[PDB]
């Protein structure tokens, strides 16, 4: 999973760079401004693995 | 034992003497020994209780010239369920095996509540043969013992590592343990299971396992009986 996450992070960084180049400016300021709430949330699940 | 010795040796018939409450007999030995000025021994029983039990037991056995045998089932009682007690210890010493009746099995309601794991017949190899009983007796007995021990271990481990995390050979072993305690060991007090019928029931129990799982059975016996 660490190897896969590294590969996926590299791909996402390349995609973000391409998107920024297409837009002509950094969308970081806009993303920070539109940070009122999070669209993605994580809920913990207590799975019983072995004992 | 004198009646058994007569019948067997001067009448040529197999006896199977069944003594009961050898613990009561040893208590009687204690009472008679202390009738004299004899000092009590380890736990009140006399020092010669080994000799007395040895006589009582070794009054049995097969002999050469006579076509008759004497077999003994002393049906001993443990006072405090202690194998370390002098009566069970000596009786074990003189005798040639042990059949354990278990409080746990009795409380679970299984009759007869005989616990296989500690029980063994020291001359099992002689009784379980080809001409006598059936040709699969020894292998089936060994396989049943192995799978019963594995079932007890899996029952202990189920409440520790969950039922799901147990192996396939452990889930099958739990199923075998249930079908073994509740169907094989559990025998009605008035139903007669001949050795061949009990062997067939044992094979029916062993058939839940795949043929590869039964490791202790010889391949020829697996091919013939499974």
């Amino acid at each position: 999973a660490k190897q896969k996450m590294g590969r996926v992070m590299q791909t996402a960084a390349f995609s973000l760079a391409e998107v920024s180049y297409a837009t002509g400016e950094n969308i970081g300021y806009q993303v920070q401004e539109s940070v009122s709430t999070a669209r993605f949330k994580v809920r913990a699940r207590q799975e019983n693995v072995s004992g | 034992l004198t009646t058994a010795e007569y019948l067997a040796y001067q009448t040529e018939r197999h006896v199977l003497t069944i003594l009961t409450d050898m613990s009561s007999y040893a208590d009687a030995l204690r009472e008679v020994s202390a009738a004299r000025e004899e000092v009590p021994g380890r736990r009140g029983y006399p020092g010669y209780m080994y000799t007395d039990l040895s006589t009582i037991y070794e009054r049995a056995g097969r002999v050469e010239g006579r076509n008759g045998s004497i077999t003994q089932i002393p049906i001993l009682t443990m006072p405090n369920d202690d194998i370390t007690h002098p009566i069970p210890d000596l009786t074990g010493y003189i005798t040639e095996g042990q059949i354990f009746v278990d409080r746990q099995l009795h409380n679970k309601g299984i009759y007869p509540p005989i616990n296989v794991l500690p029980s063994l017949s020291r001359l099992m190899k002689s009784a379980i043969g080809e001409g006598m009983t059936r040709k699969d007796h020894g292998d089936v007995s060994n396989q049943l013992y192995a799978k019963y021990a594995i079932g007890k271990d899996a029952a202990a481990m189920k409440a520790v590592v969950g039922e799901e995390a147990l192996s396939i050979e452990d889930k099958l072993s739990l199923e075998f343990l249930e079908k073994f305690e509740k169907t094989f060991i559990t025998q009605g007090a008035y139903e007669d299971r001949t050795v061949f019928e009990s062997l067939d029931q044992a094979w029916s129990l062993l058939r839940i396992y795949p043929k590869e799982m039964l490791n202790r059975i010889s391949p020829k016996i697996l091919d013939e009986f499974y």
